[PDB]
């Protein structure tokens, strides 16, 4: 059973990544990062292929985690002036949290001595904080460049990532299903441009993402029969 | 003599945080103006000069660690609500607190990119965990606020993971990024230690016993905030002091916390703070007097007894 194997190692890379994010005072106040299983699955895919040991494999899918669960929990950093006392405290170890985060995958990799890993990802990084800042500051003019960022800041991990192993496919794929997932899961983008319809957008969307899977995936193989379901419940 | 290696440092400073993108690029140029003179490079200089010191490469990583630091400030401003830091506005002040945290960020994954043109992992090693140790301590600054029961330890590895690392690996890194000796750049984190606990301790003494024209803030700070120093931790001692220390909480008033600053003042926590504060600089003199003497020496010595 293909499928069982790959939810158990799915189940197991999601164990060691919560383990490695856990802190026990940050436990006790704010909220546990919530895991991306897609791009669990994505990285997972991504690193079977890459040119690296059998026994590093874990310790890439997590550092790359790490990083996307830093990226996540600054986005939960709040803009209010003023809050509850036991509020402030929470924004206060959010902002630790995330940069807490950054220093584990950090650390990970020089553990490993993969200096040029860690070029890449804060490359990544530095591209990734410029476009949410552009997207969040509404600096943007086109349906162009309004969608250029958006799939930078949701993709742009894969996107380097597979460019530093010279892999095909990752880059257009993790582009097409994630900015699907963002935009499904924003409203004001016509306030700036227009073009299509609501609808229009996200069903285009969908249908960019529909083709990845089936194209540039295996058919029936589990990742793209796990991707496929996937698109489903997001949709519905 | 320090000078025009120092100027190369802040000419990549300033050409490492130019930006196409106008808002990151304006909020670049802001935290390039932030602080007072950097402290941190001439540890770095003075430390590689105990090894093939060479400008071109040691650059590297006092960039990196400007670029390190720069990425607290935003985000520190965050955590303390600053809306003005050192009297000038903050980054969230500017903006808001997201652009505060992706500025940050965008800041800190600069300085990885400059540190990874130092291709020696042990460098990396070192820095990754230290920047790991910092944010553990930052954590539990938040658990301890107020807590009058912590004994002298937690507040060693307080000032350790704030101020005495950084110290100790901008010497160390300067001296590995150079070729010296495990012997020599492993003296230098000490000596750097050493020096930055003393530090440290000296500053939590001045917030006690400054006026507040030379603190340029109110007196005690750190306490009315929740951050028990070391006076703090000899005044636990007496029973009466204590009873109103225990007090002390999220809204005491500068009203309410100077009659205790005086009553700290009449025992003896300030002298025996003081104390402390010297061993670790005799410990700092001691790993100086392990290295060859020389013009690096000389300035590090003369450093640390600025210090004292």
């Amino acid at each position: 059973d293909p499928m069982q194997d790959i939810y158990g190692t799915l189940a197991n890379l999601n164990t060691k990544l919560k383990q490695k994010l856990s802190h026990p005072y940050l436990a006790k106040h704010i909220s546990a990062p919530k895991i991306d299983e897609d791009k669990l699955l994505l990285f997972h895919a991504l690193f079977e292929e890459a040119d690296i040991k059998n026994n590093d494999r874990e310790n890439y899918i997590v550092t790359a985690m790490l990083v996307q669960s830093a990226l996540d929990t600054h986005d939960e950093v709040t803009t209010a002036r003023v809050i509850k006392r036991d509020e402030n405290k929470n924004r206060q170890l959010t902002v630790l949290a995330g940069d807490y985060f950054s220093g584990l995958y950090y650390s990970l990799l020089s553990e490993m001595k993969d200096i040029y890993m860690i070029r890449t990802l804060a490359t990544a990084i530095k591209e990734i904080n410029e476009h949410k800042i552009r997207l969040y500051d509404r600096s943007f003019k086109d349906e162009n460049d309004f969608f250029e960022s958006v799939g930078i800041v949701e993709s742009a991990l894969f996107h380097r990532v597979a460019e530093h192993f010279n892999l095909p496919r990752w880059k257009k794929l993790s582009s097409d299903f994630f900015v699907f997932k963002r935009l499904m899961n924003d409203v004001i983008g016509s306030f700036i441009q227009l073009g299509k319809t609501k609808e229009e957008i996200l069903e285009d969307c969908f249908k960019k993402a529909k083709n990845s899977i089936e194209s540039l995936l295996p058919l029936n193989s589990p990742i793209q029969n796990i991707l496929i379901n996937r698109l489903k419940t997001i949709s519905q | 003599f320090l000078n025009d290696d120092i100027d190369v440092i802040e000419r990549e400073l300033e050409q490492t945080v130019r930006s196409d993108y106008p808002l990151l690029s304006e909020a670049g140029l802001h935290l390039l103006q932030a602080g007072g003179k950097r402290i941190r490079p001439v540890f770095v200089l003075l430390s590689g000069m105990f090894g093939d010191y060479d400008i071109n490469k040691i650059k590297y990583v006092a960039v990196t660690l400007e670029m390190i630091h720069m990425a607290s400030l935003v985000h520190d401003d965050v955590i303390d609500d600053a809306e003005l830091r050192r009297g000038k506005p903050t980054i969230k002040a500017k903006w808001d607190n997201r652009i505060a945290m992706y500025t940050g960020d965008y800041m800190l994954a600069g300085s990885l990119e400059m540190m990874t043109r130092i291709n020696e992992p042990k460098a990396h090693r070192i820095l990754s965990q230290t920047i790991v140790e910092v944010c553990l301590g930052e954590i539990e600054q938040i658990k301890d606020k107020y807590n009058m029961e912590q004994n002298l330890r937690t507040y060693l590895r307080r000032i350790k993971r704030k101020t005495a690392l950084l110290i100790a690996v901008s010497c160390q890194l300067g001296a590995i990024a150079s070729g010296a000796d495990e012997k020599i750049h492993k003296a230098l984190y000490w000596f750097g230690y050493y020096v930055g606990m003393s530090y440290q301790i000296i500053d939590d003494i001045l917030d006690f016993t400054s006026t507040e024209e030379e603190l340029g803030k109110p007196v005690g700070g750190d306490l009315l905030q929740g951050n028990v120093t070391l006076p703090v931790l000899y005044a636990l001692k007496n029973p009466a002091l204590k009873n109103q220390l225990k007090l002390i909480n999220s809204e005491t008033t500068q009203e309410q916390l100077e009659p205790i600053i005086e009553e700290i003042k009449k025992t003896d926590a300030i002298e025996a703070s003081m104390a402390v504060s010297e061993m670790y600089l005799q410990k700092a003199f001691q790993k100086l007097n392990t290295l060859p003497r020389g013009r690096a020496r000389s300035s590090l010595a003369a450093i640390a007894k600025y210090i004292g």
